[PDB]
């Protein structure tokens, strides 16, 4: 059972790249594409969530681990 | 509360950075690891123990540790 997100750009596992693990409980800050994304990894769901409740962009990927 | 910088030469495509990472993701008090092929680049935030993490990822390859300071 999981105790970090993983982050990617890409959803596709063939070609995605890794970003971040980033423990289940606490917020991290992801620089992706000349950007900064501030992700909660709230459970072991793994949803993508920015900690401004904004939609992030749809490239960025989730996965527990 | 610290951010870890290292440098981890041995990560060069995706399979090799997840295998650095998975060197060290059961150090106590890590609360993120990112990784970058561009500079083999590994940063690690958290309150875990540095010596393990160098204990730790010696047995992969030869890494050095660029910066070790406040997160």
């Amino acid at each position: 059972p999981a105790r970090f997100c993983v982050y990617y750009d890409g959803h596709l596992p063939a070609t995605r790249v890794l970003l971040m693990y980033v423990r289940i409980g606490t917020t991290a800050t992801i620089t992706a594409r000349g950007h900064e994304f501030e992700v909660e990894a709230k459970d072991q769901n793994c949803k993508v969530i920015l900690t401004n409740g904004k939609q992030a962009p749809d490239w960025l990927a989730a996965e527990p681990y | 509360q610290q951010k870890v910088v290292l440098k981890v030469p041995t990560m060069t495509d995706e399979k090799t950075k997840q295998k650095a990472i998975e060197a060290v993701a059961d150090i106590y008090g890590i609360d993120s690891i990112a990784a970058d092929l561009k500079d083999n680049k590994m940063t690690i935030i958290g309150d875990m123990d540095t010596v393990e993490i160098a204990k730790k990822l010696r047995k992969i390859g030869k890494i050095d540790i660029v910066s070790v300071g406040p997160a």
